[PDB]
């Protein structure tokens, strides 16, 4: 076996780029904690 | 004895994450009545222990009695033979020299 690329020309798969957009993000992270000590801001906190 | 009131405050935001250290700090600085020994006014309906220092009609007064006590209505710094003072031994004392 021996590597090589990808071409529209000896096959009909390209590599595929697109492009990033800032205001469109959707982040994949849970926070550890929610509503306890050390993991909220001051604001948050409702004293339950 | 650690921070000052402008140190404190730095600490206490909104947009802060607050934490077990910084109510650390703000117990250690402030005055903890129980712990150094010092209550300010006399109140009838407290407890005492022995060595608590409390303020009564112009003279500070240090409790001798080892157990605890009820401060009673009717038992005052100076009726009592709880409590005890320099500024009224001396201030006899004194008046005794005057007198003589």
């Amino acid at each position: 076996s021996v590597i090589t690329s990808v071409s529209p020309k000896t096959s009909n798969q390209d590599h595929m780029i697109e492009e990033f957009i800032e205001q469109a993000i959707v982040f994949n992270n849970q926070k550890l904690e929610s509503g306890v000590l050390g993991y909220e801001s001051l604001n948050d906190l409702e004293l339950g | 004895n650690l921070r000052k009131r402008n140190e404190l405050k730095s600490l206490f935001k909104n947009k802060s994450r607050l934490s077990e250290t910084y109510f650390v700090e703000l117990i250690d600085s402030t005055l903890n009545k129980r712990d150094d020994r010092f209550h300010g006014i006399w109140k009838p309906g407290q407890t005492y222990q022995k060595g608590d220092v409390v303020y009564y009609n112009h003279s500070l007064w240090e409790m001798q009695s080892e157990n605890e006590i009820c401060a009673k209505e009717e038992q005052t710094p100076g009726i009592s033979t709880d409590w005890k003072s320099l500024l009224k031994e001396l201030e006899q004392k004194v008046d005794k020299l005057q007198h003589e």
